[PDB]
């Protein structure tokens, strides 16, 4: 069984950090990208990051370059995300998000579509 | 079989010389064909680090 495991919840004032952590169950972590995609109310979703299966790290944000950072945990099955100096604006809610595609499926490596 | 018999005259007879031998002419070796490969093509090959 598929199971997502968020934890980090509690409260924080702008101008601190903040730290995420995702853990997955029913499937191997190496196996698929992992994605970071926010979606406040009253407005649709949009990504916010995302690292590959290979745990390389695909950018940063426009509205929120220099700032935001994440990481895979491959030996724990663990994923972190780390919100450095946030600020009141960044406000809205996080979502953590696996691939699908198999590994080495033919002609660049497998590492879209979100699903789960 | 002069020199086997340590003597310059040899009587009627037959005298055991030697070995015959053939000798080995060339070398084969043979192993299963190989199926499998390592995952280096998948890290040389990837698209980011």
């Amino acid at each position: 069984q598929v199971q997502l495991l968020e934890s980090g919840g509690g409260l924080v004032q702008p101008g601190r950090s903040l730290r995420l952590s995702c853990a997955a169950s029913g499937f191997t972590f190496d196996d698929y990208a992992m994605h970071w995609v926010r979606q406040a109310p009253g407005k649709g979703l949009e990504w916010v990051s995302g690292v590959s299966w290979n745990s390389g790290t695909i950018g940063y944000a426009d509205s929120v370059k220099g700032r935001f950072t994440i990481s895979r945990d491959n030996a724990k099955n663990s994923l972190y995300l780390h919100m450095r100096s946030l600020r009141a604006e960044d406000t809205a809610l996080y979502y953590c998000a696996k691939a699908v595609e198999m590994v080495r499926g033919l002609g660049a490596d497998p590492e879209y579509g979100m699903d789960v | 079989t002069k020199c086997t018999l340590k003597s310059f005259t040899v009587e009627k007879g037959i005298y055991q010389t030697s070995n015959f031998r053939v000798q080995p002419t060339e070398s084969i070796v043979r192993f299963p064909n190989i199926t499998n490969l390592c995952p280096f093509g998948e890290v040389f090959n990837a698209t980011r680090f």
